[PDB]
């Protein structure tokens, strides 16, 4: 392998990462469906300050 | 005509305030990381993109993006080698014909990250930026001096290939941060003019009228601008003396 | 998806896309094109649809852009126009807030390449705003388009002008079948162009239209002045490298708002 392939600051732990990012994807996804009264995974209006129409 | 008002050239500088990171994340927003680290990082990148032939806008363009998310969420020192990755990954998106893969950046880093746990990243990364991933470059104003200098093409390639390089250099040091791409570019476009001293320069368009003439464009007085380049020509020196 | 509408004091709508995923993450083409429609707004210009936030969700990735909305668009206003028509003023000012707007997106590098009436949306205080870019009617595509040619932004100014025809008439200026007709369509007025200015590379020969004479422009838009008949030829170019840029059509005299 090339000489810029290289470990910079130590081991990963990868059970405790991809459990950071599932909880931070659903963090922003969340306050963005608590931004727009609208789950945007679901797909379906939610009550608030904005009165979600279809035409 | 447009050529004498520049109607391009001030819209660049207008975009250039969105896309900034903050001056000191390192002492407000980060735990872990400190200015050494990003150091160390950032010279890992660019040893990546050198071998990896990428665009010359890569490289600076994933360190707007690696400052920008340091800027907004505390990063773990174990997880700086992964932003850095992820960085590039969205970067030569943006700029490339053919961009990394996914599986080669992840070799890059001796296979320390996980092919999905950089995919997992970037969808973290594009949407704390809020997808603001159309960031002025340094590249962008160079372009646009060059267009205004009457020199040769042949006299133009090598200023560019200066600069490019000087505009590399800036984003390793965390000394440049806090400057915007123009001024990055500028500074970059005088100090490679003067020919890293192998040459008294020979321009068409001299030196003084070429500071002068981007110092008001770039809306700076000309010692400030100086000041960048004597700042760029000082990590030159700082950056050959690691040999 | 479904589109989705919401009102607060304003309006806004909703668009949900499903890209593939998987392979390298997000595609070229999502992060770039979503990208410089972020960029735009940090302009803020009043004659282009603001786009209010971008939301991506994760297999599967589906991210769901939230535009501004409004109800009224170019056609709904010229049906709505007074029987007489719309007053010479306020097509002029229509047309302003339409070429501010249109060079703004060609200052970007952003051609739209389908304006139509449909397209164009006016506020209910009279605000144009430009919508559908960065993401049959034949009757305003230029005819570098037509003839499948090298096209660039001077295909917008094309549709300039027949809308800009179409205000004083609430008619359409070419209607026809085909790209053959809508050319055929498009040569009663400026008549058939010469030899160079015709490029190739093309889909239809010159030879393919009868010898034909340019007409008098006030035989179509007869409700309009001379100095906007004038201006109606600069958009109604058929080269498309002599067509009049949406910038210097802002400098016509026409345009100028008086006092």
């Amino acid at each position: 392998k090339p000489s810029a392939c290289r470990n910079l600051f130590g081991p990963v732990d990868h059970e405790e990462l991809t459990r950071d990012l599932e909880k931070h994807c659903r963090d922003m996804e969340e306050a963005s469906q608590r931004k727009w009264n609208f789950d945007f995974q679901n797909h379906k209006p939610l009550e608030g300050k904005e009165e979600w129409q279809e035409v | 005509a447009n050529l004498l008002n520049d109607r391009v050239l001030r819209a660049m500088l207008k975009a250039e305030e969105t896309c900034a990171p903050s001056v000191s994340y390192f002492k407000c927003v980060q735990k872990e990381v400190l200015p050494s680290m990003r150091k160390i990082v950032a010279t890992w990148m660019l040893e990546v993109c050198e071998e990896q032939k990428c665009e010359e806008e890569v490289f600076p363009l994933a360190m707007n993006y690696l400052d920008r998310f340091l800027s907004l969420e505390p990063v773990k020192k174990s997880r700086l080698q992964l932003l850095g990755a992820t960085c590039m990954f969205v970067a030569s998106k943006m700029k490339e014909t053919i961009p990394l893969t996914a599986e080669k950046l992840c070799i890059y880093t001796d296979n320390s990250i996980r092919p999905e746990e950089l995919l997992q990243m970037e969808l973290l990364l594009v949407n704390k930026l809020k997808w603001n991933l159309a960031a002025m470059t340094p590249h962008d104003f160079i372009e646009h001096f060059l267009s205004k200098m009457p020199e040769a093409e042949e006299n133009k390639q090598i200023i560019r290939k200066h600069a490019q390089t000087f505009v590399a250099l800036c984003a390793t040091d965390v000394k440049f941060i806090s400057n915007p791409p123009s001024m990055v570019a500028a500074g970059s476009v005088v100090a490679a003019v003067q020919g890293l001293n192998l040459r008294s320069p020979n321009n068409f368009l001299s030196y003084y009228r070429l500071t002068r003439f981007l110092s008001r464009v770039i809306k700076c007085d000309p010692d400030c601008l100086r000041a960048c380049q004597e700042q760029i020509e000082a990590l030159l020196e700082s950056s050959l003396r690691q040999a | 998806g479904t589109v989705y509408k919401a009102r607060d004091g304003h309006f806004v709508a909703l668009k949900s896309v499903r890209v593939p995923n998987g392979e390298e993450g997000l595609p070229i083409s999502t992060v770039r094109e979503v990208a410089l429609l972020r960029r735009l707004e940090a302009f803020e210009h009043p004659n282009v649809v603001r786009l209010m936030d971008v939301c991506a969700t994760s297999r599967e990735i589906k991210v769901t852009l939230v535009f501004e909305h409004v109800d009224q668009d170019l056609r709904t206003y010229l049906d709505k126009a007074p029987p007489p028509g719309l007053p010479a003023e306020t097509i002029k000012d229509l047309m302003r807030q339409f070429l501010r707007g249109l060079d703004f997106l060609h200052a970007n590098c952003i051609v739209h390449r389908d304006l139509k009436p449909e397209n164009i949306l006016v506020t209910s205080g009279g605000t144009v705003k430009l919508a559908d870019f960065g993401l049959v009617t034949l009757w305003y595509r230029a005819p570098e388009v037509l003839l499948q040619s090298t096209y660039a932004t001077p295909v917008d100014m094309w549709s300039v002008g027949c809308i800009f025809a179409e205000m004083f008439r609430r008619k359409p200026l070419f209607c026809g079948n085909s790209e053959a007709d809508q050319l055929g369509k498009i040569f009663d007025l400026i008549g058939l162009p010469p030899e160079d200015d015709w490029p190739r590379d093309v889909s239809l020969p010159r030879g393919a239209f009868p010898p034909r004479g340019p007409r008098p422009v006030q035989s179509v838009v007869p409700e309009m002045e001379e100095s906007g008949a004038q201006l109606l030829l600069e958009m109604l170019t058929f080269n498309p490298h002599k067509r009049i840029s949406a910038f210097r059509a802002l400098q016509h005299s026409y345009l100028h708002k008086d006092e």
